[PDB]
C-alpha cells in the first residue's frame, strides 16, 4: 500500500514538475525539450513499479486525498483511481509519448517555438492522466475539456495558416457537441442518484438507466470521432505530425472509448444501449475504412485507419466484451503511433510532401523507415503473433460467436479486409516502384533520435502485446470452441484483402485511360458528409442569427 | 493625437509621461496589487476560521452518528419536529 | 483527526494471504519494498519524529462548540421573532448537520464498494441498506422546500405528511 | 459597514488634496488598500448572517459583490488613465469623484437592510454612472435612446416605488431580516399580479432580460472604460442582486408568473450568443456576451433551488472579472488602431506575444473551461434546471456549444491570421495593459482553490 | 530540414539542365538568354510544357498569369530566385 | 456528362459559364472600367501605404460603410409592414409559444406523478 | 530630507488610514447601542467568570 | 478577359496537371500526356475565331468531368499543405523600430545599416511622389503598372515593401 499509494503520485508530480520550472526559475533554457523527455522517461518507470504490483496480487487503490468542496450532501474530492484500466493504460501511454517527444526533437528542431511546443504537449499528457485515472465525473470533465483545448491549440500551432485555424474550431465545436451527453449524464446521476463517483453509481445500478448511457455515449460518439461527428479527425491533421501521432492516433482519441469502458458495470445491463453502441461502431468502421482506400494523403490515409480502428472499439463495447477493447486501446496505441512517426520521416525527408502519388522508390533509399513501415501496417491488419494480432483477432472472434446485430457482425468483417487493402496503399505507393518525388535527393535519416524513437515503438509493435496479453489477470470467459471458419475468418479476410489489393496496385501500372466510378467520387470525397455539413449547417446558424 | 510613451522615454511603464512618477505609480500597483492583496489575501482566504461551520458540522455528525448508533435509535428520522408538539387540524 | 472513530467510519477486519512464493526467480517487488522503506520510509519517519518532538513542546487545545437545545418552531407564537429567531437559526445548525449525516452514510457506501471488489454487490447490502433509510429521512425533512427554505416551511411540509398519512391510516380500518 | 464607507469618501479629499501629478498614484494605492479590508466581511457564520447595525448587514450573497466593488475601483483607474492623459487636472479630478461616488453608493446598496434604503441606493447609482458614459463617453453619436429611460423609469423604478411603499403598510416592515420571519404566501389575485411584476420588472431590466436587452450594447459602444467596467462587472449584478432578495416574499406566486421569463431567458441564451456569432465591432460581441450569460442568472433565480442559488452566485462573480477582463483586452487594441472593429486588426499574436496569452485565458474562462468558477456556476445552474425539466438540457447545452464559439471567433479573428500590413502603430504592451489583465486572472484562477466564498448563502 | 540551400549558379545549372533534355531543343544553341518563341522556335503550347517541368525540378507552383510573362532560360532563373530569395 | 447544376452552396464554375466565352466591346470596356476604379483605389491606398512619414491607420472608408451599414437601429424600416415585419413578428415570439407548452406540459406530467407517488424519487435528495 | 516639505507632501496619506480607524472606531460604537440582550440570549446566556465585566464588547 | 490565346491556354496546364494526378505513374503519365498534345495540336490551325472559342466551351465541359476530385496540389502553393503554414514567422520589419535601446546594442552592425536604409527611403520619397504625379493620365491610371527608374540613382516608385518583404523561411 506505501509503495503503491507514494508512487502511482510521483508520475502525475513528476511531469508537472516541467511545468512549473517554465513559470518561475531560470537554470536552463535552451535544453527543455530534453528535460521534459527525462521526465517522461522517468515517470514511466516510475508508473511500472506500480504496474508489478498490480500484476502480481491485483492490489487496486482509491486516494481522496483532497477535500475540495461540499455542495450539502455532495462532496468533491481530488480522488485518483488506480485499478486495471489505470495501471495499465499509463504506462503505456507515456511509453509512446517518450518516444514522440524523441521524435519531436527532431521532426521540430528548427522551429523556434520548440519550447513552446513541449510545454503543450506535456500540458496534453497531464490532463490525459487526469482522464484516466480519475475516479468521480467532474474531475473526469477536467480532463475532457482539458485534452480538448489543448488539441486546439496544438492542432492551430502554424496559426498563419487559414486553414489550421479553421481545423482547430472544428475539433472544438464536434467535442463541445458530445459534451452535450457529458453533462447529461452529470446531471442524471446527481438527480436520480446523488453523487458523480464512480464507487457510488456503480453500488447503486440503476436499472433503468437509459437516458444516462444515450449521454455517455454521445460523449464517445464526439471525443472519439464516431460517424455523425467524425469529420474533425480527418480535418486535425493538420497540426505537427508530432500531434497528430501522440494526440489525434495513439492517446486521445480513446477517451471517447475509455469513458464507456469506465461504466461497463452499467452498460452491460442495459442490452438497449449496447445494440446502438455495437451499430454506431459497425458504421464508422466501415465508412472510415470504405474512404480510407481512395485517399492520397499519407497523414489522411492513416487519419482514417484510426477512426476504422476506434470504430472497432466500439463494436467491442456494444458486444459487452469491454476489457477486450482496453486491450485493443493498449496494442493499437504502439503501432499507430510508429506509422505517423515513419511517416514523418518521409514527409520531413521528401521537403514536406504529404501526397503519396509523389512518393515510391524509398524502400532502398530509407531501410530503417521502411522497415518500420511493413511492421506497423502487419500490425494493424492482422498479421499472426504481432501486437495487433492479440486485439483484433478476439475481438472478430466474440463478434462472430455472439448475440448481436447481423449487418453489424457484416460491416466488422468488411471494413476488417478494408483495412487490408489501404495497409498496402500506403506500402505499394510509398515504398514500392521507382522514384517519383522532385529531383535533387536530400533522403537522410541517419539521426540518433529518429532512429531511437523508432526503434522503441517497433519492438512494442512486436512484443508489447504478448507480454500485456500474458500478464494481465482474467476478467471474462474466452471463447475459444467455435467453427473453424470462424475461428480463422479474421485471417482469410485479411489475406482476401491483400489479394484484391495487390491485382489493383498492378491494374494501375497498365497503359489504360481512368474512368470516374460514383463509388471512387463517394470515397474519395469522404461522403461529401464534409462538404454538405460543413457548408449547410454554417450557412444556416450564421444566417439565421442576424433576424 | 496617438503619441508613442516609448519615444520620450524607453523604459516607460505606461502609467504617466513623467518618468519619476511613471516609476512610482509602478511600484503601488505591483507592491499592493500583488504583494498584499493577492499573496496575503490568498493567505488570509486560506486559513479562514472555519467558513461557515463546514468542519464544525462534520465534527458534530461523527457525535451524532456515533451516539445514535450504539444507543439503537434510527440514524435520520423522518420528523423534524416532535409529533407531540404539533396539533394538527380537526 | 485524532483517529477516525472506528464505529463511525468502520473498516472490517483484513485478511491478507502470507507470502506463499512457489517459483524459483526473484520477486522485484520485495526487493523495492526494502529500498523503498530505506530510501523513504525511515528518513521521512525521522523528520515527522524531529516535528512531532516539538509539537508535542507546546501543546495547547482547542473545543468542539455546544450548543443548547432551545424551544422548537413549534413553540414560538405567531410573528414573534425573538422566539423565531432562536428557533430558525437552531433548525439551521440541524439542516447543516444532517447533511453531512448523509456525507458519512455516503463514505461508508463508497468505501465498501471499493473494499469488496468484484463481491460487492453482495457484502454491502447492509452499507446500501442504512444508505437507504438516511436517505428517505432526509428526503421527508427537507426536500423541496426551495432556495429560500426555512423552518417555518419544514414544519408545514411535516405537517402536510402527517395529515395525509393520517387520513391514510383510517381508510384502511 | 462604516469601515468601508468612511475611507471611501475620503478618497475625495484625497483626490483634490494631492499634489497635481500624484493623483493617479494615490488613488490607485489607497483605493487598493480599501480593497484590502474588505477581506474582513468573510466572517461568515453557518446559520446566521453578519449584521452590523440597523442600516446595514452583510451575508454570504453581499460579501462577494461587496469584494468584487471594491477590488474593481482600482482596476478602473488603471484602465482609465491613459485616455485621460489629454484633459485638464480639474476635469481629471471629477472623473475619479464620480468613480469614488460609485463605489459609496454600491457598497450600501449591496448591504442596504431596508429596501427602500436599498431602492433609493439603487436609483442614486445611476446619478454617477450616466455622468461617466455621457460626459467623458468616447461617443457624442446622439442616440435619443432615452426614451430606455422613460422605458425605464415608468415600467421599473416607478412601480418598484408604489408595491414597496404598499408592501410596508402591509407587512408593516421592509427590514429585510423581519421579512424571513413575517413572510405570508402571495395568494392568486389580480392585484397579486401586478406587484409581481411590479417588484421585478425593475431588476429584469437591468439584468437585462431578452427583450429589454437592447439598451446593454448601446451603452457599452458609448461608455469609456471605466463605464464598461462597472457596468458589465457589478451595475448588472445589482438587478440579480435584487432579484435573489426580493423573491423571498414573492413565494407561490413565482411559480406561475415566472414562465413567461424563463422562456425568455432560457431561447434568450440561443438567440443572443448566436449574434455574438455575426458581430463586427468587439464591445457590440462582449456586450451581447453578457445578455448571454446573465440570462442563466434569470434563469437560476426564478426556479429557486438550493443549487440555482449557489450557481447564479458563482455566475454573478465569475461573470463578472470575466467580462471586464475582456472589456480591457478590447480597450487595449482601441488605444493602438483606434477603432472598435474586430476585423481591421488581425494576426495580432505575431506583434504582442504576451497580450495573445491574456487573450486565451480570458476566451477560456469565458466558454466555461473547468475547473474555473466560470463553469463551477454554469454547471450548477444546468443540473438544476435539468431537475426542473429535463428538456432543457437541450438548449442548456447547444448554449455551450455557440458559447465556445464566439469566444474562440473572437480569439481567432483578433489574435490569429496574417497581420494587418498597414498598421505600423502596435506598439509593445505596456506594464499597465499587462498588470491591468494580471489583476483580472490572478484573482479570478485562484478562486477555483476555495471557492466556496463565492457560492452563495445556500452553501 | 537539413539544408537545401539554393544558390544563383545552381539554379542556372538545374534549369539549364532541365532545357537540355527537351528533345524539341538543341543544347549547344542553348543559352541563357534564348527566348523560346525565337531563338529556340518553339510553340506557345511548348512554352506551357517548359513551365510544367520546372515547377517539378524546384516543387513549387509558378502561377498561370506569371508562367506568360516568362519566354526565355534567364527570365525563370531569376523568378526562381525571387520567390525563393536567393541573393547570393 | 450533365452540366453543372449551381446552387447557393455550390458555385457556377467560370470555366463553365455561358457569359465568360463572349466578350465583345460592350463588355471589355465594363472589365477595363472595373480595372480603372480598382486602379485607381490601388493607387490612392498604395500612397499612404508606402508614406514613410505614416505611423498609423489608413481607414478604409469602405470598411467604415459596411460596420455603419450592419450597425443600424430603427432610422430604416416601416412599423405595419404585413410581408415582412409580421414573418419578424412570428420569428420572435413564435419560439417562445413553442417552448412554453413544451416545458409547460412536462412540469405538468411530473407534477402530477409526484402528486400520486408513481414517479420514483428514491434518492432524489439534491435539487 | 526637511520634516517640512517632507510633511507638505505626505500629509494626504494619512486620510484613508486615518478613515479606516475612524469608521472602525465608530462601528465598535454602534454595537454598544444594541447591548439589550447582550447574556440574556437562550443559546449563550451564561453565568459571568469573577474578573469578566460582561460577555462580549 | 485574357483572350482566346491565353484562356485555351492556361486550360492545356490545369487538363495536363489533373491527368498527371490520374496516371500517378510517370510512364503513363508521359505516354497518355502525348495524347492529350495531339488534341491540342490537332486544332491548333484553325483560323476560325468563331469556331475556336467552340472547341473551347466543349473542351472545358470535357474536362469538368475529367477532373481528378483531389488534384495533386503542390505543398506550398494555396489550397496545399504548406501554404501559410510560416506567416506566423513573419514579422514586419517595422516592430524593430520599437526594439529597446538595450537590444539594438545585441546587433549594432545590422541596425546601423538598417539607418542607412531608412535614410535612403525618406530621401528618394518625394522624387519617387514627383515621377507618379507626371506619368499619371489625368483621370486615375488605367492599369495597376508601375514606371521604373528613369534617371540614375533614382529607385523605382513605391519600393519599400517589395524589397523588405519578409523572407519565405525566416525561421
Ligand atoms: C494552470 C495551468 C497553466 C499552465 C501554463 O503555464 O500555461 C500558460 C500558457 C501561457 O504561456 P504560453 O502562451 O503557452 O507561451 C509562453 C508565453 O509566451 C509566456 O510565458 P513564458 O513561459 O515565456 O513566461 C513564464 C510564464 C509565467 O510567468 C510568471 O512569472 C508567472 C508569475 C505569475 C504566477 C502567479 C501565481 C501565484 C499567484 C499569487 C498568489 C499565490 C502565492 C501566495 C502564496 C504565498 C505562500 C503561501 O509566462 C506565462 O505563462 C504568462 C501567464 C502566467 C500567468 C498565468 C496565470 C497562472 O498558456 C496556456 O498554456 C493556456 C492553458 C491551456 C489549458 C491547459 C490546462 C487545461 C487543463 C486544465 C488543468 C487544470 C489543472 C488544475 C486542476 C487540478
Ligand atoms: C500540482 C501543482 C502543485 C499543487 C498546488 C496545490 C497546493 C497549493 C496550495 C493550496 O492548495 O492552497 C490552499 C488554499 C485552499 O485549500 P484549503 O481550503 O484546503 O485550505 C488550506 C489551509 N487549511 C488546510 C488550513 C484549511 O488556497 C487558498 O485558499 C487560496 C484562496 C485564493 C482565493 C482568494 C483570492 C484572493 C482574494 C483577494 C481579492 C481578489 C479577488 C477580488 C474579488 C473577486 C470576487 C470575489
Ligand atoms: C492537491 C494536493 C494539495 C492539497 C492541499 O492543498 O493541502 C490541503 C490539506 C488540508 O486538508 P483537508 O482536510 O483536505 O482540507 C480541505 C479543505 N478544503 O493539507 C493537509 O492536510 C496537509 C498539508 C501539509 C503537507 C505537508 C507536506 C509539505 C511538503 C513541503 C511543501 C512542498
Ligand atoms: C458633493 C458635496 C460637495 C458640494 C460642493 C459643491 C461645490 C464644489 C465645487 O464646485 O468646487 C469645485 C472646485 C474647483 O476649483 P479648483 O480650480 O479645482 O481649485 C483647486 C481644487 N483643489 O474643486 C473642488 O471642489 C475643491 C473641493 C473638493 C471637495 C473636497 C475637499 C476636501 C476637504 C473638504 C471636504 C469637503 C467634502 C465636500
Ligand atoms: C395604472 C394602475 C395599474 C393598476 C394598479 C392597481 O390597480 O393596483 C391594485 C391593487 C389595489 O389593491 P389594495 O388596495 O392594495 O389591497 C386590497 C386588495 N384589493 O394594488 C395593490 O394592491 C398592489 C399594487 C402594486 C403596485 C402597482 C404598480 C402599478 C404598476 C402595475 C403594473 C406593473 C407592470 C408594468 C408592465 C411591465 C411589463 C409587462
Ligand atoms: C539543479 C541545477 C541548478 C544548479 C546549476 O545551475 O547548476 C540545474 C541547472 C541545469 C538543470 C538540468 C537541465 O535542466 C537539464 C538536465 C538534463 C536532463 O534533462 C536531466 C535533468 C537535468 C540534469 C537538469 C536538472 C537540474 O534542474 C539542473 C541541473
Amino acid at each position: 500500500m506505501n509503495m503503491f499509494s507514494s508512487l502511482s503520485l510521483v508520475t502525475l508530480l513528476l511531469l508537472t514538475m516541467p511545468i512549473m520550472m517554465m513559470s518561475f526559475n531560470t537554470y536552463k533554457p535552451s535544453n527543455y525539450p530534453l528535460y521534459v523527455k527525462t521526465a517522461i522517461s522517468y515517470a514511466f518507470i516510475t508508473s511500472m513499479i506500480p504496474t508489478m504490483m498490480f500484476i502480481h496480487s491485483g492490489q487496486e487503490l482509491i486516494i481522496s486525498n483532497w477535500h475540495w468542496l461540499t455542495i450539502q450532501t455532495l462532496k468533491l474530492s481530488l480522488s485518483f483511481k488506480m485499478d486495471y484500466f489505470s495501471m495499465m493504460f499509463i504506462p503505456v501511454a507515456l511509453f509512446v509519448t517518450w518516444s514522440i517527444m524523441e521524435f519531436s526533437m527532431w521532426y521540430m528542431y528548427s522551429d523556434p517555438n520548440i519550447n513552446k511546443f513541449f510545454k503543450y504537449l506535456l500540458l496534453f499528457l497531464i490532463t490525459m492522466l487526469i482522464l484516466v485515472t480519475a475516479n468521480n465525473l467532474f474531475q473526469l470533465f477536467i480532463g475532457w475539456e482539458g485534452v480538448g483545448i489543448m488539441s486546439f491549440l496544438l492542432i492551430g500551432w502554424w496559426y498563419g495558416r487559414a486553414d489550421a485555424n479553421t481545423a482547430a474550431l472544428q475539433a472544438i465545436l464536434y467535442n463541445r457537441i458530445g459534451d452535450i451527453g457529458f453533462i447529461l449524464a452529470m446531471a442524471w446521476f446527481l438527480t436520480n442518484l446523488n453523487t458523480w463517483d464512480l464507487q457510488q453509481i456503480f453500488m447503486l445500478n440503476p436499472s433503468d438507466s437509459n437516458m444516462p448511457l444515450i449521454g455517455l455515449a454521445l460523449a464517445a460518439t464526439g471525443k472519439s470521432a464516431q460517424f455523425g461527428l467524425h469529420p474533425w479527425l480527418p480535418s486535425a491533421m493538420e497540426g505537427p505530425t508530432p500531434v497528430s501521432a501522440l494526440l489525434h492516433s495513439s492517446t486521445m482519441v480513446v477517451a471517447g472509448i475509455f469513458l464507456l469502458i469506465r461504466f461497463y458495470p452499467l452498460t452491460e445491463n442495459n442490452k438497449y444501449i449496447q445494440s446502438i453502441t455495437l451499430c454506431l461502431g459497425a458504421i464508422t468502421t466501415l465508412f472510415t475504412a470504405m474512404c480510407a482506400l481512395t485517399q492520397n494523403d499519407i497523414k489522411k490515409i492513416i487519419a482514417f485507419s484510426t477512426s476504422s480502428q476506434l470504430g472497432l472499439m466500439m463494436v467491442t463495447i456494444g458486444i459487452n466484451q469491454p476489457y477486450l477493447a482496453f486491450l485493443h486501446i493498449c496494442t493499437h496505441a504502439f503501432f499507430k503511433a510508429m506509422l505517423f512517426m515513419c511517416s514523418g520521416s518521409i514527409i520531413h525527408s521528401l521537403n514536406d510532401e504529404q501526397d503519396i502519388r509523389k512518393m515510391g522508390g524509398l524502400f532502398k533509399a530509407m531501410p530503417f523507415t521502411t522497415t518500420a513501415l511493413i511492421v506497423g501496417s502487419l500490425a494493424l491488419t492482422g498479421m499472426p503473433f504481432l501486437t495487433g494480432f492479440y486485439s483484433k483477432d478476439l475481438i472478430i472472434e466474440a463478434a462472430n460467436t455472439s448475440y448481436t446485430n447481423a449487418w453489424a457482425l457484416l460491416m466488422t468483417l468488411i471494413a476488417t479486409s478494408f483495412t487490408a487493402i489501404y495497409s498496402t496503399r500506403i506500402i505499394f505507393f510509398a515504398l514500392l516502384g521507382q522514384p517519383r518525388f522532385p529531383t535533387l535527393v536530400n533522403i537522410n535519416e541517419n539521426n540518433p533520435l529518429l532512429i531511437n524513437s523508432i526503434k522503441r515503438l517497433l519492438i512494442g509493435s512486436l512484443f508489447a502485446g504478448y507480454i500485456i496479453s500474458n500478464n494481465i489477470p482474467p476478467t471474462t470467459i474466452p471463447q475459444m470452441t467455435m467453427p473453424y471458419y470462424l475461428k480463422t475468418t479474421a485471417l482469410i479476410v485479411t489475406i482476401l484483402g491483400f489479394i484484391l489489393a495487390l491485382e489493383i496496385s498492378n491494374m494501375t501500372k497498365n497503359l489504360k485511360y481512368h474512368y470516374p466510378s460514383n463509388a471512387f467520387k463517394f470515397s474519395t470525397l469522404l461522403g461529401y458528409f464534409p462538404t454538405i455539413m460543413h457548408r449547410l449547417a454554417p450557412y444556416m446558424n450564421l444566417s439565421m442569427s442576424q433576424k | 493625437e496617438d503619441e508613442n510613451l516609448y519615444e520620450k522615454n524607453p523604459d516607460s511603464h505606461g502609467y504617466d509621461k513623467d518618468p519619476a512618477v511613471d516609476i512610482w505609480n509602478m511600484r503601488v500597483v505591483f507592491f499592493f496589487g500583488f504583494s498584499i492583496v493577492l499573496v496575503l489575501g490568498s493567505t488570509f482566504v486560506a486559513y479562514l476560521p472555519d467558513y461557515r461551520m463546514q468542519e464544525w458540522a462534520r465534527r458534530e455528525a461523527e457525535r451524532l452518528v456515533k451516539y445514535r448508533e450504539a444507543h439503537g435509535l434510527p440514524i435520520m428520522e423522518s420528523n423534524c419536529f416532535d409529533p407531540s408538539k404539533i396539533q394538527l387540524p380537526e | 483527526p485524532d483517529s477516525w472513530d472506528k464505529d463511525v467510519y468502520p473498516e472490517p477486519p483484513r485478511r491478507t494471504p502470507a507470502p506463499s512464493p512457489q517459483t524459483s526467480l526473484p520477486n522485484p517487488i520485495t526487493y523495492l519494498t526494502k529500498a523503498f522503506d530505506l530510501l523513504v520510509d525511515r528518513p521521512v519517519t525521522l523528520v515527522r519524529e524531529f516535528i512531532e518532538r516539538q509539537h508535542a513542546k507546546n501543546k495547547y487545545y482547542y473545543y468542539h462548540r455546544e450548543f443548547r437545545r432551545v424551544p422548537d418552531i413549534t413553540e414560538c407564537q405567531e410573528k414573534d421573532v425573538l422566539c423565531m429567531f432562536e428557533a430558525e437559526m437552531q433548525w439551521r445548525r440541524d439542516y447543516k448537520v444532517d447533511q453531512e449525516i448523509v456525507n458519512i452514510i455516503q463514505e461508508r457506501l463508497k468505501a465498501c464498494q471499493q473494499r469488496e471488489g468484484e463481491s460487492h454487490r453482495q457484502n454491502c447490502a447492509k452499507e446500501l441498506e442504512q444508505f437507504t433509510q438516511v436517505v428517505k429521512a432526509y428526503q421527508d425533512r427537507y426536500h423541496d422546500l426551495g432556495a429560500h427554505y426555512s423552518a417555518r416551511k419544514c414544519l408545514a411540509k411535516q405537517k402536510q405528511r402527517m395529515l395525509a398519512e393520517r387520513k391514510a391510516a383510517k381508510e384502511a380500518a | 459597514m462604516l469601515k468601508y464607507i468612511i475611507p471611501t469618501i475620503m478618497l475625495m479629499p484625497l483626490t483634490w488634496l494631492s499634489k497635481n501629478n500624484m493623483i493617479w498614484v494615490n488613488s490607485t494605492a489607497h483605493s487598493l488598500l480599501i480593497s484590502f479590508t474588505s477581506l474582513l466581511l468573510m466572517n461568515q457564520f453557518g446559520d446566521n448572517s453578519l449584521n452590523f447595525s440597523l442600516l446595514f448587514f452583510s451575508d454570504s450573497l453581499s460579501t462577494p459583490l461587496l469584494i468584487l466593488t471594491m477590488w474593481l475601483l482600482p482596476l478602473m483607474l488603471m484602465a482609465s488613465q491613459h485616455h485621460l492623459s489629454k484633459e485638464n487636472l480639474t476635469r481629471k479630478k471629477l472623473f475619479i469623484t464620480m468613480l469614488i461616488s460609485l463605489q459609496l453608493f454600491l457598497i450600501m446598496t449591496f448591504t442596504a437592510m431596508e429596501l427602500i434604503l436599498f431602492y433609493i441606493l439603487f436609483e442614486a447609482t445611476l446619478v454617477p454612472t450616466l455622468i461617466i458614459i455621457t460626459r467623458w463617453g468616447n461617443q457624442t453619436e446622439r442616440l435619443n435612446a432615452g426614451l430606455y429611460f422613460l422605458f425605464y423609469t415608468l415600467a421599473g423604478s416607478l412601480p418598484l416605488l408604489v408595491a414597496l411603499i404598499y408592501i410596508q403598510n402591509t407587512v408593516g416592515s421592509l427590514n429585510f431580516l423581519m421579512l424571513q420571519y413575517w413572510v405570508q404566501p402571495v395568494h392568486n389575485s389580480w392585484s397579486n399580479v401586478f406587484m409581481w411584476l411590479a417588484c421585478m420588472m425593475a431588476f429584469m431590466v437591468k439584468m437585462p432580460l431578452y427583450g429589454l436587452h437592447l439598451w446593454l450594447p448601446k451603452a457599452h459602444v458609448e461608455a469609456p472604460i471605466a463605464g464598461s467596467m462597472v457596468l458589465a462587472a457589478v451595475l448588472l449584478k445589482l438587478g440579480g442582486y435584487g432579484m435573489l432578495r426580493i423573491t423571498l416574499i414573492l413565494n407561490p406566486m413565482t411559480d406561475f408568473m415566472a414562465y413567461p421569463f424563463i422562456m425568455l431567458s432560457l431561447w434568450g441564451m440561443i438567440m443572443t450568443s448566436s449574434i455574438c456569432l455575426r458581430q463586427t465591432d468587439l464591445k457590440s460581441l462582449i456586450a451581447y456576451s453578457s445578455v448571454s450569460h446573465m440570462a442563466l442568472v434569470i434563469v437560476a433565480i426564478l426556479i429557486q433551488t438550493p443549487w440555482s442559488y449557489m450557481g447564479a452566485t458563482a455566475l454573478m462573480i465569475a461573470h463578472g472579472l470575466t467580462s471586464s477582463m475582456l472589456f480591457c483586452l478590447a480597450n487595449s487594441n482601441y488605444e493602438r488602431i483606434h477603432s472598435r472593429t474586430m476585423i481591421l486588426a488581425r494576426g495580432l499574436q505575431t506583434l504582442l506575444p504576451l497580450m495573445a496569452t491574456w487573450w486565451l485565458l480570458a476566451s477560456l474562462t469565458n466558454l466555461a473551461l473547468p475547473p474555473t468558477i466560470n463553469l463551477i456556476g454554469e454547471l450548477f445552474v444546468v443540473m438544476s434546471t435539468f431537475s426542473w425539466s429535463n428538456i432543457t438540457i437541450i438548449l442548456m447545452g447547444v448554449n455551450m456549444v455557440i458559447t465556445a464559439l464566439y469566444s474562440l471567433y473572437m480569439l481567432i479573428m483578433t489574435q490569429r491570421g496574417k497581420y494587418t500590413y498597414h498598421i505600423n502603430n502596435i506598439s509593445p504592451s505596456f506594464t499597465r495593459e499587462n498588470a491591468l489583465m494580471s489583476l483580472h486572472i490572478l484573482p479570478l484562477l485562484l478562486l477555483t482553490l476555495n471557492p466556496k466564498i463565492i457560492l452563495g448563502p445556500l452553501y | 530540414s537539413d539544408a537545401p540551400p539554393l544558390t544563383l549558379e545552381g539554379i542556372k545549372d538545374r534549369v539549364l539542365y532541365v532545357l537540355k533534355l527537351y528533345d524539341k531543343i538543341d543544347p549547344e544553341k542553348l543559352s541563357v538568354n534564348s527566348h523560346f518563341m525565337k531563338d529556340l522556335g518553339l510553340d506557345s503550347l511548348d512554352q506551357v510544357e517548359i513551365i510544367m517541368a520546372m515547377e517539378d525540378e524546384f516543387g513549387f507552383e509558378i502561377p498561370d498569369i506569371d508562367a506568360e510573362k516568362l519566354m526565355c532560360p534567364q527570365e525563370i532563373v531569376d523568378y526562381i530566385a525571387d520567390k525563393k530569395d536567393v541573393y547570393e | 456528362f450533365p452540366k453543372y447544376e449551381a446552387s447557393r452552396l455550390s458555385s457556377l464554375p467560370t470555366t463553365l459559364d455561358p457569359a465568360e466565352y463572349d466578350i465583345s466591346s460592350e463588355t471589355r470596356k465594363a472589365q477595363a472600367e472595373r480595372l480603372a476604379i480598382r486602379s485607381r483605389l490601388k493607387r490612392e491606398y498604395q500612397l499612404q501605404y508606402y508614406d514613410p512619414s505614416r505611423r498609423g491607420v489608413i481607414e478604409d472608408p469602405a470598411l467604415v460603410r459596411w460596420t455603419y451599414a450592419r450597425s443600424a437601429n430603427i432610422y430604416p424600416n416601416f412599423r405595419p409592414n404585413t410581408k415582412t415585419s409580421l414573418l419578424g413578428a412570428l420569428f420572435g415570439i413564435g419560439p417562445l409559444v413553442f417552448w412554453y407548452y413544451v416545458f409547460k406540459t412536462d412540469r405538468d406530467r411530473k407534477e402530477k406523478l409526484i402528486q400520486e407517488g408513481k414517479l420514483d424519487r428514491t434518492f432524489n435528495i439534491s435539487y | 530630507m526637511n520634516l517640512l516639505q517632507v510633511v507638505r507632501d505626505h500629509w494626504v496619506h494619512v486620510l484613508v488610514p486615518m478613515g479606516f480607524v475612524f469608521g472602525y472606531y465608530l462601528d465598535r460604537k454602534n454595537d454598544e447601542k444594541l447591548t439589550a440582550f447582550r447574556n440574556k440570549s437562550l443559546l449563550y446566556k451564561r453565568e459571568l467568570k469573577p474578573n469578566e465585566e460582561v460577555t462580549w464588547k | 478577359y485574357l483572350t482566346h490565346q491565353q484562356k485555351v491556354l492556361r486550360l492545356y496546364k490545369r487538363a495536363l496537371r489533373h491527368l498527371e494526378s490520374w496516371c500517378i505513374h510517370r510512364d503513363k503519365y508521359r505516354y497518355f500526356a502525348c495524347l492529350l498534345r495531339a488534341r491540342f495540336d490537332e486544332h491548333k490551325n484553325e483560323k476560325d475565331m468563331v469556331k475556336a472559342t467552340q472547341l473551347l466551351r466543349e473542351a472545358e465541359e470535357e474536362f469538368w468531368h475529367g477532373q481528378h476530385p483531389q488534384p495533386y496540389i503542390f505543398p506550398e502553393s494555396p489550397g496545399g499543405t504548406s501554404y501559410e503554414r510560416y506567416e506566423c514567422y513573419k514579422v514586419p520589419e517595422w516592430c524593430l523600430d520599437d526594439w529597446h535601446p538595450s537590444e539594438k546594442a545585441m546587433y549594432p552592425d545590422y541596425f546601423a545599416k538598417r539607418e542607412q536604409w531608412k535614410k535612403l527611403r525618406r530621401e528618394s520619397w518625394e522624387r519617387e511622389v514627383k515621377q507618379l504625379q507626371e506619368e499619371t493620365p489625368v483621370g486615375g491610371p488605367r492599369t495597376e503598372a508601375l514606371p521604373p527608374a528613369r534617371k540614375q540613382g533614382d529607385l523605382p516608385p513605391l519600393w519599400w515593401h517589395i524589397v523588405t518583404r519578409p523572407r519565405e523561411r525566416p525561421m
